[PDB]
């Protein structure tokens, strides 16, 4: 050939897994309510708890982390602070 | 010379009551002396400016300063008018030099000029002053004052640390850096809108880690262990996601080193020096397009990802291609050319077949937006006479059905050759600026 | 940009680098023309030397590799200021290293100590310091280890301070030296010594690898003394830095972070999604993984069962 590469000095990004299929804090389903709420309905005015997403990608339910928030701020599955970068899924 | 007279008479005086009157009149006589001449001094001094408060200290009279410190020290109410003169001066000398007005200044050079005059007050406050807490406060108090008359101002502060961070060539030594270090982070103590200064620094520090390397790879403790001390739980975090990648770069290239060592399934073994980042800290580069490779590296690439799934697994990789370099080996002489991941793909498809266009390049490619026109650009428009990529239609602006060819330019014998069409000027412009902001 | 380096210079270092494949005799006299015909420096002759290097130690060729590591020492002073030297002289610490000729592995550490203390660039003389601290701390010796802690610590000793806020990188760096040197002997009065001189001071970088002997050492020292939650906090983050590095001791730690939150009657599940999957399904780690799982169910007796089966 004419022209051939002998080096690359490519750079590679990579971004943390969730599993989302549960949250720790309650273990019910990142969905489909929380231990502190149970059913749908008796005064939810629509749900309001949805899913609350950290800096560090981890996803738990809006209630679960506010009862985690006043005790301790660690967010148990790292040992990053627990920013807030979204609200709902 | 009033200043040598007076004191001379306070001099004489207080010897007089001294040895021809005793300990007995000493007291009231030397009080009334100081008042009323002190006071004389004062408003003689500051509206003089013949020799006077902002005159002597413009031409830089020390001896003028330190022997009127050692005078004014005596009376109260002297060194509070002292210090206000002293910076209604700066003030004047602060508005003459961020005068915004007027475009063409280099901003490299104003902070320089910013940073003498703050050296030279320094200094004649340890000359004269004897390092009065006083003087300290309001100079501390003014440069907090004349300093933040721009929104931009936090900006330029960025800009200049920059500088000062891609090439020590000014003060190749060690000493003087740290000082002009420390001096720095003093400017930037009094200081406000902290937020919108890393921001530009953080930008900084993309521009300079995103392009070639060898700046310091050892200052970087430096400003860190300073951010540290000045700032808390704030955008220096940022920073510290920022070096976390380096290290890992680091870390999986020893450790890429050693398993391409072990060969026996190496697809792609080639020379290869992957970095690997997070991109938790490193802010947007670009749309981080997802061109075609060439096989040899598409080989390269698949054992990586493969290997940092395995060995370093839990976490997926993508591909981009604004970003990294490479040595094209060419071929009367081998001359290795450079491609900084741009012009890889348009070049390998010239290996497979000569003559082609825009339209090939365009519809074999899976090609991004205008970017490609830039990065296309980069080997035929604006060329000097070292053209790598020549066609027959030569005019500025780019059509579709125009022929590639290549020249062999025998001006451009060096070895490994580089065509560092980019970065040809870090700016950053306006669009960006207001973004960010 | 753009900046002319050298025409001619490049060319013949490049056109001798096709030449060390080429039977690299006669290639060490071309490469030394070329730093002849260099004079002052050279950008090219650096990497000719680095080079050069490389090859004598290939053919057992020691005296004039570190004869040109001196000027190598030198070159790093004047044209190659700050760069990437480092980079070339850790490569070339690296590369020496290959060998098993520990008398000329310190011979050529010695050497590059006293010239980098030249330049008053002890910046780059801890981390040689450091990287022979490390490796003497793997083979543990400690009679030339603890020297390099002192003269380290008296350069961080800002004279009536014996530790510097600008150099905490070199606080962590000893302190991490002397973190895995004294869980050798056990010594639990220096352990919290060493990590309560560390926090405070030390914080300039949280090195990774750095980072996480530090904070297992912590939770080392609070699971001994009894927090449980500063025990947690600290192999909390150790696993997160090993997981970044790639150092065996990231499946270490996770086994006592794992134990450690057992310990905190912690109620959520700490192998959820750090952990993953490489972290939470590997063997002995999906072990730990039945015994918190049988601690979210409280199955005491099948509990019991899986610490009595491993
Ligand atoms: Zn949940
Ligand atoms: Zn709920
Ligand atoms: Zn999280």
């Amino acid at each position: 050939k004419r022209f051939e590469v002998k080096k690359w000095n490519a750079v590679a990004l990579w971004a943390w897994d969730i599993v989302v299929d549960n949250c720790a804090i309650c273990r019910n389903h990142i969905m489909d309510l929380c231990i502190e709420c149970q059913a749908n309905q008796a005064s939810a005015t629509s749900e309001e708890c949805t899913v609350a997403w950290g800096v560090c990608n981890h996803a738990f339910h809006f209630h679960c982390i506010s009862r985690w928030l006043k005790t301790r701020q660690v967010c148990p599955l790292d040992n990053r602070e627990w920013e807030f970068q979204k609200y709902g899924h | 010379v009033y200043i040598k007279k007076v004191e001379a008479r306070i001099n004489e005086e207080i010897e007089r009551v001294m040895h021809c009157l005793d300990k007995s009149t000493e007291e009231p006589i030397v009080k009334v002396v100081e008042r009323e001449l002190i006071s004389k001094h004062m408003k003689t001094i500051v509206e003089m400016e013949n020799s006077g408060l902002v005159h002597m200290l413009k031409n830089g009279k020390t001896e003028d300063l330190g022997c009127m410190y050692k005078l004014f020290s005596r009376v109260p109410n002297g060194l509070k008018t002292m210090c206000e003169c002293m910076s209604s001066y700066l003030r004047e000398q602060g508005k003459a030099l961020v005068s915004e007005e007027g475009e063409g200044k280099n901003p490299v050079d104003y902070i320089q000029g910013l940073l003498d005059l703050k050296s030279r007050f320094d200094r004649f406050l340890l000359e004269s002053f004897n390092n009065d807490r006083l003087f300290k406060q309001t100079i501390a108090g003014d440069f907090e004052y004349f300093l933040n008359l721009n929104s931009r101002s936090p900006e330029y502060l960025s800009l200049f640390i920059d500088d000062k961070l891609k090439k020590g060539v000014k003060g190749l030594t060690e000493q003087e850096v740290e000082t002009i270090l420390d001096k720095a982070m003093v400017l930037f103590r009094f200081m406000q809108e902290k937020d919108v200064f890393e921001r530009y620094y953080k930008q900084h520090l993309a521009r300079r880690l995103l392009t070639n390397k060898s700046v310091s790879d050892d200052s970087e403790k430096n400003m860190i262990s300073k951010l540290k001390t000045e700032c808390g739980c704030q955008f220096t975090s940022k920073l510290e996601g920022m070096f976390r990648d380096m290290s890992i770069s680091n870390t999986t290239m020893d450790e890429f080193r050693q398993h391409l060592q072990a060969t026996g399934v190496s697809l792609g073994g080639v020379d290869l020096t992957v970095r690997v980042l997070t991109t938790g800290y490193w802010p947007t580069q670009s749309a981080t397009p997802k061109c075609n490779i060439p096989p040899a590296p598409r080989h390269a690439f698949e054992i990586f990802r493969r290997f940092y799934l395995a060995k370093h697994s839990g976490r997926q990789l993508t591909l981009q291609h604004h970003m990294g370099s490479a040595d094209l080996n060419a071929t009367t002489r081998k001359h290795i050319l450079q491609v900084s991941t741009f012009q890889m793909t348009i070049l390998m498809l010239f290996n497979n077949r000569e003559k082609y266009t825009f339209e090939e390049i365009q519809q074999e490619t899976d090609i991004p937006e205008r970017e490609l026109v830039r990065a296309l650009q980069s080997l035929a428009c604006g060329k000097p006479t070292q053209r790598v990529l020549t066609k027959e239609p030569k005019s500025k602006e780019i059509e579709n059905g125009h022929i590639f060819t290549v020249n062999d330019q025998f001006t451009s014998k060096l070895h490994r050759v580089k065509i560092q069409t980019v970065a040809a000027k870090q700016g950053e412009s306006d669009p960006e600026r207001k973004e960010t902001r | 940009s753009n900046s002319e380096p050298n025409v001619d210079l490049e060319n013949q270092y490049y056109n001798s680098k096709a030449l060390k494949e080429d039977d690299p005799k006669a290639a060490l006299s071309s490469f030394q023309k070329v730093l002849e015909l260099e004079g002052e420096k050279g950008e090219w002759g650096f990497k000719a030397l680095k080079q050069m290097i490389k090859i004598n130690f290939k053919l057992t060729n020691f005296p004039e590799m570190m004869n040109r590591y001196k000027q190598l020492l030198t070159y790093i002073r004047s044209a190659v200021t700050r760069n990437y030297s480092e980079k070339s002289i850790n490569s070339i610490l690296d590369y020496i290293s290959t060998s098993k000729q520990m008398d000329l592995l310190q011979e050529f550490y010695e050497t590059t100590l006293e010239a980098l203390k030249d330049a008053k660039n002890d910046r780059l003389w801890f981390k040689t310091n450091t990287k022979l601290g490390k490796l003497y701390l793997e083979r543990e010796e400690y009679g030339k280890l603890q020297k390099i802690l002192r003269q380290l610590h008296q350069s961080c000793q800002t004279d009536d301070g014996e530790d510097d806020l600008k150099k905490g990188t070199q606080l962590l760096e000893i302190y991490a030296l002397e973190i895995q040197m004294y869980t050798a002997q056990k010594n639990n009065k220096k352990l919290k010594a060493l990590y309560e001189q560390s926090l405070h001071i030390k914080s300039a970088i949280p090195h990774p690898l750095i980072m996480g002997v530090i904070r297992e050492c912590g939770g080392k020292m609070h699971l001994r003394e009894g927090e449980f939650e500063k025990a947690h906090t600290d192999f909390f983050e150790a696993f997160k830095n090993y997981d970044e590095s790639g150092s065996p001791r990231r499946t270490t730690c996770l086994k006592y972070l794992v134990l450690a939150n057992m310990l905190m009657k912690s109620g959520i599940n700490p192998f959820d999604s750090q952990e993953a999957k490489p972290y939470k399904n590997d063997p002995e780690i999906l072990a730990m993984t039945n015994l918190v799982s049988a601690y979210q169910n409280n199955d005491i007796t099948e509990f019991e069962k899986i610490l009595k089966t491993n």
